[PDB]
């Protein structure tokens, strides 16, 4: 579910002891997998031919061992012995029997306190809570009051603009006076210049 | 209001005066500011009100000129700007004589209106 | 972890050709004296010796077959410090998130330092607050004057040093019986005949012991061209 | 919107009548421009400025406890002036939550 | 280092030579140069005067000076 | 050393110096037009030398807002800072942060040695051609200049875009200010070079784009397509750092971060599609006209929002902590001169009001107003806030109510009557005017010279 | 009182102008021989050589700090144990008198207070509504004035007479029908 199923490093086997994939440039040697796969056996069809790891006879005894002390890890151990244990049932034995790093805070050195500052834990936090109760009522009160004050502004604002609403207001009444009233509109009045 | 309808676990002063107390101050001097109200040496502390003995949550109000000069110094004892004035100690009049209030405050507003009137036109 | 990249052919085993070459002195080097690519190779060639010697296995205890494959035995102390050095590297690459912390359990920073910078949140939904940074040195029981949430500082030190994995199992791991290089030998023997060798660790280290090129075909091992 | 943590009316139950609210002077003290000693050379000019951050100082409660400077930003934190290199050990968000697991309790 | 801590460690200790803080003024009086210099220069190319008096591109009075 | 560095906060620095140097050509240069505009007549430049006062006006403008003003604002404080607002121990791209500044340097270099050989005219910063396109070599060298000055843009953008993908902590409005910037700039100066390369292939090519059946206003489209965004590239880094300061001296949370943040993205978008605001007297369709007008109307909102979020970070403040800090004062002069400077922005904005205002020294005050005042002094308040992180002195200017008040008078002197001959009206890049102009040309003159004085007093 | 005469003493008047005797009198550009000190030259800063010439960074002196185990020097708490517990003192910074000059006393008092926030969600949401809307009515209040006065340029007109006029550098060429 990685990298397209290709894994980041695996084993690769050669059958000459005397073959370097570098320096040699034959064509007719094949190499194998990890379980002794040629290469000309495709992915798809080895990977469903069931290998198991073997282990020498001699060996028996230890992981019949192991399977006693631990008997939750006895079935791992009992297909290793018959050779029943695939690269899988390995993973699955490994990663069952993984477990995290403890801490324990016990063992944390503490910030140096006097026994007087100890036993004054309940007055601090109860200032802290007080603290809290009246930052809240606090915000409530100021939101109020400054938002309220707002609107004197709005209303200033507003009294402000109206005084230039008036001035406009009579500017237009003048102009519809000038070309009809006026004496200063003068008609038959300006004579071109002429070129200098 | 924040002490009178709000919030009941802030000292609440008593107001010596509704108009700031004007006193020239000098820089590079401290001067302890009365928050109780209750001083005879007022706008100051004078060891016997309540700021100077401590009492009921009341301590004196630090305070530290930049440069020489005459200041105004809060008498209603709730001003934001405390120890200068700002203005609350007429608001805090026009909460406790809100009639009186609202004629200060249209003879303001008509004085504003005429003369911008006045002006503008 | 997330932050690291991908396992190097290193990650996993070493090659050959770093054996060191005085594997008589190697074998009875402290572990304290021994580098790391001394101690790499103590480890697996003591304890491939063991392993590869099946008929010594189930009467050896677990006491010392983990000390013949190089393995810690964990204890309390040790496992104090791994766990506080594995949240330490596990914080360079993630979130700092966990329960809120008060006086009976303040939030653990660990640091090498003295000093970490640290940022309270505050608690959890609308108890949650703007990040407050401040300085977190050690010796001090930190409050945030928001939420009052309790931090501390917890610092990977040990006599002049900070925790690794190699000073948890310097200072915590004993030396056991001096390895006897007639194991090696033995178990050499055992897997290596006729010119079949199915222990290549042990063939090239019975060799360095002989004192490299005695065994056949070993002269040509070593010769290389460039 | 953010508006303080939540208090509960039993966590402002007091244990003695005579609990009022802690006057502890959180101005850190007078401070001017760092001045250094003329005898001190670079090295220890350094370690001068150093002592001299007001981002190390905080304020000790009645119970031991101590209040930082803290700052909105990560700006503040660093030392003034500015060194060369300044978060060597990553800077910790602390985010907290309400889930947890086994491990970490003990019977 | 503690010497190396803090960047441009000797002006933040205050002990770096005063040269450079000359350069740096230096640098921008130069800078400032290029809008003055080239304006004489070029009034001088096209009229042969580095500066105008004000207005003598106008009539003016005859006892103006 | 000293070129060499790569530490961000040292390049940084090397913003502010280089940005201050610049600057003083580029107010040597206000000088001299201020002082030429004093009356009627000529005063300093000869009438066989009008050429000069052309190169001036272009050199002031390009100068200022390539060299000064974006260095500083996009270049200075967010090296600076923005790795630390981030938690990261420095820049992602260490070796390209070194190589933009001496990318700035060596085209300013360019740019005044063109002054000094090249024969001295102007075509304005906008280089309309086919007036640019005609003239000497000086316009093939600020050509040089500005495309490498893009370059260095660019890169620093691609810089800063690279922190979000190592960010440690939260993205802080400021961090959201310049990422939003830098976005502007990916997207506006691929366009600038492309026109930019057009004027060039005129000049230098014998191309035939800006001549008969070729289109000029092509030009204006492609150039304004990045102009106004560029306008909105310099203010936004401002808008940010005028968020921290009064958040930190209030010792206030930002009010509605989200909708601060979403705000500056707005401006952004709204400022990628209202380009041609600036080609309102070209002629172009009814249709067009009245979307562009549309749509410059809009940003006011966004715009306003952020304003009214700064208000209420400053209402309610302690009082007992010291306000004349200058930083606070500079933040919340800010918000009192930019309300004036969008507000004429909103009434030029008004395509039949803008007929009449279109190329008159009202548009000038109105965009002095923005930059000249309010990103100068935003510059400054960020720089101020930072003085102890920074660790600049030899300075009086951290507590200096005289400066303040003296800089604000002056430049009001200057700029304020500079809208009244808007409607006289004086047309923008000239020298001589009518005799019934001075008044008021001679008041902002005065202005000039006084504010001057008022730098001279900071060391 | 005048906390400047506090710490008068420890401020003692300079001699040199930049603080600097003339090179001359004394060689400041040379590097100090004293032991220890051949990164710095003799007034103290750092030497060309120690970060220009012979820069580490750039291969000079080549010298790994960590050790074989991979540590280095990490200097420990101040440990104090006590009632049965291992406690850490931390280390407080020196008085500010001592670094800054001014005694600390007469320290005026800033007390405790918990972030100031504005209260009442449901009034606040309402502001901020107001905040973006309120611009929104303005701006649509003028867009019917825009569009009509746009309208209104554009207008197909009767008109009766046309002028034609060319701009040319630098005069105004003007067009006119002659009368017949
Ligand atoms: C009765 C008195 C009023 C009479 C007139 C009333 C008229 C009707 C108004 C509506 C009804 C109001 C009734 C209020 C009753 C009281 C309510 C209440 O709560 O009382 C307690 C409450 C406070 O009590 P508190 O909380 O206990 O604290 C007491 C303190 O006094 C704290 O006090 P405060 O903080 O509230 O102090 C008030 C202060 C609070 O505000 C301030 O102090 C803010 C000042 C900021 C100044 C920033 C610098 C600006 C410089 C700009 C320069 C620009 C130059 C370049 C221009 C270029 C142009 C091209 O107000 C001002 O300073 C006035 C600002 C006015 C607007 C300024 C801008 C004008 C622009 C004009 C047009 C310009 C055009 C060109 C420009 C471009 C246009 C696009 O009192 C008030 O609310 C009093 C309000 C008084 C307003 C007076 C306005 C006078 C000037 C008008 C012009
Ligand atoms: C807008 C203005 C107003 C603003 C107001 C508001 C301001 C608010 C605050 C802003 C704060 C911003 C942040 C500041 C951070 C500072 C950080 C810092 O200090 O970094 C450490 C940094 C270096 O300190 P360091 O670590 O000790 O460095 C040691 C060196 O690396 C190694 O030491 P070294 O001694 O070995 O050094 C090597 C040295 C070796 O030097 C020497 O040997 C020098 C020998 C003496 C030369 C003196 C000049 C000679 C000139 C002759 C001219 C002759 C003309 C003849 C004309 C004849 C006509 C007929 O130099 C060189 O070899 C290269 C020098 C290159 C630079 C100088 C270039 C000069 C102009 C050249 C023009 C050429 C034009 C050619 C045209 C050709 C056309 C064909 O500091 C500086 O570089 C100085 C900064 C000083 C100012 C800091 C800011 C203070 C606050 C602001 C004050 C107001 C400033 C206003 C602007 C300027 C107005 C003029
Ligand atoms: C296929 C065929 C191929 C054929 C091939 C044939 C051959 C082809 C060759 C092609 C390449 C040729 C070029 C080779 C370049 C090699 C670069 C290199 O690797 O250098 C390593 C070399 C390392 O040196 P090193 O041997 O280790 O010894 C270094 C020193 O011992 C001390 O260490 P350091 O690093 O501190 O020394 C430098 C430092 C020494 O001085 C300082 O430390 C300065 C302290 C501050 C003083 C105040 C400065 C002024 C304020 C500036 C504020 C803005 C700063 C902006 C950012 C920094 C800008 C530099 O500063 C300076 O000397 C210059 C400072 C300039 C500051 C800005 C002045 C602006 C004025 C505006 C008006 O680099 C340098 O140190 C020097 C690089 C100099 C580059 C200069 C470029 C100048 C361009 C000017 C414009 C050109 C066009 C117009 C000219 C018109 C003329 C009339
Ligand atoms: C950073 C600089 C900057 C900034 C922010 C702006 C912002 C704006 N500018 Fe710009 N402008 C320039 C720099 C800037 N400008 C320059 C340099 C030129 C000339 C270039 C040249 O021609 O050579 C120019 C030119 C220019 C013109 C050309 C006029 C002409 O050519 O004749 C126009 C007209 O549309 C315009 C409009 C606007 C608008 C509508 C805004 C808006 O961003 C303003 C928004 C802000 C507000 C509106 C105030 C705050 C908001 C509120 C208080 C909410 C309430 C307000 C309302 C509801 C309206 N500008
Ligand atoms: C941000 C850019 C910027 C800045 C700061 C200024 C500042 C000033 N400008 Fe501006 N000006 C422009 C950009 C700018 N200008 C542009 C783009 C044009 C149009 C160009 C064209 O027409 O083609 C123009 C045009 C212009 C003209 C029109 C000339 C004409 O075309 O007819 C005039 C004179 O009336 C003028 C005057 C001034 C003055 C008197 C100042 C200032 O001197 C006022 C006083 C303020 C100061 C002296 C402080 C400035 C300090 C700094 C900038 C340094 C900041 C650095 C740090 C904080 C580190 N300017
Ligand atoms: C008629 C009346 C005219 C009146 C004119 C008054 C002009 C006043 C100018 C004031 C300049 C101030 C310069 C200044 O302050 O420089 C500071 C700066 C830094 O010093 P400190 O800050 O002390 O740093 C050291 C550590 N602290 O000092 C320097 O760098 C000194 C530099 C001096 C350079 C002088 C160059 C003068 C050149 C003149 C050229 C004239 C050309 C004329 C051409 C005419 C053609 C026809
Ligand atoms: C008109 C012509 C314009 C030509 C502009 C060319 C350059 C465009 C930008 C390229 C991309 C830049 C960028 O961000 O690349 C980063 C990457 C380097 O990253 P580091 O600084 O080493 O950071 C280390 C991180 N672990 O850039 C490069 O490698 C750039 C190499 C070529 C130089 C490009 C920049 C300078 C301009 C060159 C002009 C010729
Ligand atoms: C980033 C955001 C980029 C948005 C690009 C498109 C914006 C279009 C806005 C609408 C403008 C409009 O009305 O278009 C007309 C207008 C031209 O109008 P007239 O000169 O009057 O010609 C009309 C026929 N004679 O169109 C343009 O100028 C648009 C220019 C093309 C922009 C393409 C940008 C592509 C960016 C990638
Ligand atoms: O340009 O707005
Ligand atoms: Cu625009
Ligand atoms: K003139
Ligand atoms: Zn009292
Ligand atoms: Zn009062
Ligand atoms: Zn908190």
């Amino acid at each position: 579910a990685y990298n397209g199923g290709y894994p980041f490093h695996y084993v690769v086997q050669y059958d000459d002891p005397n073959y370097d994939c570098e320096a040699d440039f034959e064509f007719e040697e094949i190499p194998r997998d990890e379980f002794g796969v040629p290469a000309h056996i495709p992915p798809e069809l080895s990977t469903q031919i069931r290998h198991t790891y073997y282990v020498p006879p001699q060996y028996y005894p230890f992981l019949k061992k192991l399977g006693e002390d631990t008997p939750e890890l006895k079935p791992y151990t009992d297909k290793l012995i018959m050779g029943d244990m695939t690269y899988d049932d390995y993973e699955e034995m490994f990663y069952k029997f993984a477990k995290p790093l403890k801490i324990y805070r016990s063992r944390l050195p503490l910030p140096y306190r006097t026994d007087e500052e100890i036993s004054q834990e309940k007055y601090v936090n109860w200032c802290g809570r007080w603290y809290s109760y009246r930052q809240r009522l606090q915000g409530d009160y100021y939101s109020r009051h400054y938002f309220r004050d707002w609107l004197i502004g709005v209303m200033l604002g507003m009294y402000l603009g109206n005084l230039c609403v008036q001035q406009h207001r009579q500017y237009r009444v003048d102009m519809k006076l000038f070309y009809l009233e006026a004496p200063e509109h003068k008609i038959n009045w300006v004579k071109p210049r002429g070129d200098l | 209001t924040w002490t009178e309808i709000w919030w009941e676990h802030d000292p609440t002063p008593k107001v010596a005066q509704y108009r700031p107390y004007v006193c020239t101050v000098e820089s590079g001097k401290v001067y302890w500011w009365c928050a109780c109200g209750e001083s005879k040496t007022q706008p100051w502390v004078d060891g016997h009100c309540k700021c100077s003995k401590r009492e009921g949550g009341f301590r004196p109000r630090r305070w530290e000129p930049e440069h020489d000069g005459v200041r105004l110094f809060c008498g209603c004892k709730s001003c934001f700007s405390s120890p200068t004035w700002n203005g609350g100690c007429f608001t805090k009049w026009m909460q406790s004589n809100p009639a009186g209030g609202m004629l200060y405050c249209f003879a303001a507003a008509f004085g504003f209106g005429t003369l911008t009137v006045y002006r503008k036109f | 972890y997330r932050h690291w990249h991908r396992m190097s052919e290193d990650d996993w085993a070493l090659p050959l050709d770093s054996m060191p070459e005085d594997v008589k002195t190697l074998m009875a080097t402290p572990q304290t004296e021994r580098g790391f690519v001394e101690d790499y190779w103590y480890n697996r060639i003591r304890g491939e010796a063991t392993l590869l010697d099946p008929e010594a296995l189930p009467s050896k205890s677990y006491i010392a077959l983990a000390r013949d494959m190089g393995l810690q035995i964990v204890d309390e102390p040790s496992s104090h410090m791994m766990g506080l050095i594995e949240l330490y590297e596990y914080l360079r690459g993630a979130s700092f998130v966990g329960p809120f912390g008060t006086i009976e359990n303040p939030v653990l920073v660990p640091a090498v330092g003295q000093e970490r910078v640290v940022a309270c949140t505050g608690g959890v939904g609308d108890e949650e607050h703007f990040t407050l940074w401040f300085r977190c040195r050690e010796g001090f029981m930190y409050r945030c004057g928001e939420c009052d949430q309790i931090f501390m500082l917890v610092r990977l030190y040990y006599e002049d040093r900070y925790w690794t994995q190699t000073l948890v199992r310097d200072t915590f791991m004993s030396d056991g019986d001096m390895f006897d290089l007639k194991t090696l030998e033995r178990v050499h023997k055992m897997w290596n005949k006729d010119e079949m060798v199915r222990w290549e660790v042990g063939y090239w280290a019975q060799d360095y012991v002989l004192g490299k090129g005695v065994l056949p075909g070993m002269v040509e091992e070593h010769t290389r061209v460039n | 919107i953010y508006e303080g943590q939540t208090v509960q009316e039993s966590e402002l139950i007091p244990q003695e009548d005579d609990w009022v609210i802690e006057e502890t002077n959180f101005c850190l003290g007078r401070n001017c421009y760092v001045r250094f000693r003329e005898e001190d050379d670079l090295a220890r000019r350094a370690l001068h400025q150093m002592d001299s951050q007001l981002n190390k100082m905080h304020t000790r409660l009645r119970d031991g406890t101590v209040i930082p400077y803290m700052s909105f930003h990560p700006d503040e934190m660093v030392d003034r002036p500015a060194p060369i290199h300044t978060f060597s050990e990553k800077p910790l968000l602390k985010w907290t939550w309400d889930e947890t697991y086994e491990e970490a309790y003990d019977d | 280092n503690l010497e190396d801590h803090f960047d441009l460690a000797e002006y933040m200790m205050k002990m770096h030579n005063p040269m450079s803080e000359y350069l740096y003024w230096i640098a921008g009086f130069v800078s400032g140069l290029h809008g003055i210099l080239p304006l004489l220069h070029s009034n001088y190319y096209f009229s042969g005067m580095f500066l105008p008096r004000d207005n003598d591109n106008t009539q003016l009075c005859d006892d103006s000076w | 050393f000293y070129i060499l560095v790569n530490n961000n906060k040292r390049i940084g620095i090397y913003y502010i110096k280089l940005s201050i140097i610049i600057g003083i050509l580029g107010i040597v240069l206000s000088y001299i037009i201020r002082v030429e505009l004093y009356n009627s007549g000529n005063r300093i430049i000869k009438y066989d030398n009008v050429n000069y006062y052309n190169m001036v006006i272009t050199l002031h403008g390009l100068l200022m807002i390539f060299y000064i003003i974006m260095p500083g604002l996009y270049g200075g404080i967010p090296l600076y800072i923005l790795p630390i607002l981030s938690v990261i121990t420095d820049i992602v791209l260490p070796r390209i942060n070194n190589i933009s500044i001496i990318i700035v340097l060596i085209s300013y270099i360019v740019v005044i040695n063109s002054i000094v050989i090249e024969y001295n005219i102007g075509t304005g910063w906008t280089l309309y051609p086919p007036l640019s396109i005609i003239g000497t070599v000086i316009v093939n060298m600020i050509l040089y200049g500005l495309i490498i000055i893009g370059i260095s843009s660019i890169i620093s953008a691609i810089n800063f875009m690279n922190i979000l993908i190592v960010i440690d902590g939260i993205i802080y409005v400021y961090i959201w200010s310049i990422i939003i910037t830098s976005v502007l700039l990916i997207i506006s100066l691929p366009i600038l070079n492309g026109i930019l390369l057009m004027i060039l292939s005129d000049i230098y090519f014998n191309s035939i784009y800006f001549i008969l059946n070729g289109d000029v206003v092509l030009y204006q489209h492609l150039f304004w397509y990045f102009g106004h965004p560029e306008v909105y590239i310099l203010i936004l880094p401002a808008f940010g750092i005028i968020s921290i300061i009064l958040s930190v001296l209030n010792n206030k949370i930002i009010f509605g971060m989200k909708s601060m943040i979403l705000a500056i993205i707005m401006i952004s978008i709204l400022g990628s599609i209202v380009w041609a605001h600036h080609i309102y007297t070209v002629g172009l369709e009814l249709d067009t006209k009245i979307y562009f007008n549309n749509l410059t109307l809009i940003i006011s909102i966004p715009t306003g929002n952020k304003i009214y979020n700064w208000i209420i970070l400053y209402i309610g403040s302690y009082n007992i902590l010291y306000n004349g800090y200058q930083s606070l004062i500079f933040s919340i002069m800010f918000i009192i001169i930019f309300i004036i400077g969008g507000i004429t922005g909103i009434i030029i904005s008004i395509d039949i009001i803008d007929i009449g205002l279109h190329d008159t020294y009202y548009i000038v005050s109105h965009f002095h107003y923005i930059l000249s005042i309010g990103a100068v002094i935003s510059l400054l308040a960020g720089i101020l806030l930072l003085k102890d992180i920074i660790g600049y002195y030899n300075v009086i200017i951290k507590i200096n109510k005289y400066f303040g008040l003296l800089l604000f008078i002056n430049i009001n002197i200057i700029f304020t009557p500079q809208f009244i001959i808007g409607f006289n009206v004086m047309p923008r890049r000239i020298l001589e005017y009518s005799d019934n102009i001075i008044v008021w040309n001679l008041i902002s003159s005065i202005g000039s010279i006084s504010t001057i004085l008022i730098l001279l007093s900071i060391f | 009182k005048s906390y400047y005469d506090d710490f008068k003493d420890r401020l003692k008047p300079g001699k040199y102008t930049q603080g600097r005797c003339p090179q001359s009198e004394g060689d400041y550009r040379q590097e100090s021989k004293t032991i220890g000190r051949e990164h710095l030259n003799d007034d103290g800063t750092r030497s060309k050589r120690y970060t220009v010439k012979e820069a580490d960074a750039l291969g000079y002196h080549y010298h790994p700090p960590i050790d074989k185990k991979g540590q280095v020097y990490v200097k420990g708490p101040n440990t104090v144990i006590e009632r049965g517990q291992t406690w850490i003192k931390g280390y407080e910074l020196p008085s500010m008198e001592y670094t800054y000059g001014p005694k600390q006393e007469d320290i005026p008092f800033y007390p405790r207070v918990k972030l100031n926030v504005w209260g009442n969600y449901n009034l606040v949401m309402k502001v901020e509504f107001l905040f973006f809307y309120l611009p929104t009515i303005i701006v649509f209040g003028i867009c019917i004035p825009v569009y009509t006065i746009n309208f209104a340029q554009e207008e197909v007109i009767y008109t009766t007479m046309t002028v034609k006029v060319t701009g040319r550098q630098w005069y105004w060429v003007y067009e006119v029908e002659s009368p017949t």
